[PDB]
């Protein structure tokens, strides 16, 4: 995220703390995807919401884990 | 002392039309509605309500780029005709806050901050003007003209 | 369009954003979806540079 804007409120650890088993390129993928979304939105800084559209967009895994097993 | 009610009612009606057009995705309609709202606010010289409306429209979920561009350009056009230097500073601060982090308004933000730095220099606050106008990285503004 | 032709349009825009332009996009679609038609049409942007 170093070369990102992340204007005022995007909490970096806010999405890191999620379990969100990811991959070293997966972080880069989420970053770029948020960047592309902002480009479509023309936000010269990464709005704290676009982090939401990114984290869930890139971690789109159909795990469908049943809570029955707990 | 009766124009305030008419102003607020007209602003609400224009906001409803703006919401309709924005949900419809019509760039021209939304832009024209926003320009009409700005014209109504200006003609009434209600600068505080003008700034409040600018912020409100800038912070709405899903606003179109071109409508905001037209709003900001017209607001900069309004800067010269205002009578009060304090109102100048307040309006400039509001536009700068709105335009921050918006690629398609960085030109307007840069011109606005240069004007504010000039105003601060006129007041003798050289340090404040320098520190404030230093905050822009114009290097990255590819859309900007080299000369300026 | 923003996936392929937007990059060639003004990649400096993406750079100012802070991310590199899209590298490569793959089309996902159930069988018989006709994605191939999408590419055949996208061929209508250069017609020699495809």
């Amino acid at each position: 995220t170093a070369k990102m804007n992340l204007s005022d409120e995007v909490d970096l650890e806010d999405y890191v703390s999620r379990p969100d088993k990811i991959s070293a390129a997966e972080i880069t993928a989420i970053c770029q995807e948020a960047g592309m979304h902002a480009v479509r939105k023309n936000r010269y800084v990464i709005l704290p919401k676009d982090f939401e559209k990114g984290y869930r967009s890139n971690v789109k895994k159909p795990d469908t884990d049943f809570d029955f097993y707990k | 002392m009766d124009n305030g009610g008419n102003l607020e009612a007209q602003i609400d009606a224009l906001l409803n039309v703006e919401k309709q057009m924005r949900l419809a995705g019509d760039v021209a309609g939304t832009r024209k509605a926003a320009c009409d709202i700005l014209d109504l606010c200006f003609q009434s010289k209600a600068w505080k309500t003008l700034n409040d409306q600018i912020v409100v429209l800038s912070k709405r979920r899903g606003q179109l780029k071109q409508a905001v561009t037209a709003m900001v350009q017209q607001a900069m056009g309004y800067i010269d005709q205002t009578p009060d230097l304090d109102i100048r500073v307040e309006l400039i601060k509001t536009l700068n806050s709105v335009s921050a982090g918006k690629i398609y308004v960085e030109l307007e933000r840069a011109r606005l901050i240069k004007i504010l730095a000039k105003i601060k220099e006129q007041q003798g606050l050289i340090d404040e003007a320098a520190e404030l106008m230093q905050e822009i990285a114009v290097e990255t503004f590819g859309a900007m003209a080299k000369t300026e | 369009r923003e996936s392929i032709e937007l990059p060639l349009m003004n990649p400096e825009l993406f750079i100012r954003v802070g991310i590199k332009p899209p590298k490569g996009v793959l089309l996902y679609g159930p069988p018989g979806t006709g994605k191939t038609l999408l590419a055949r049409a996208i061929a209508s942007n250069i017609d020699a540079n495809f």
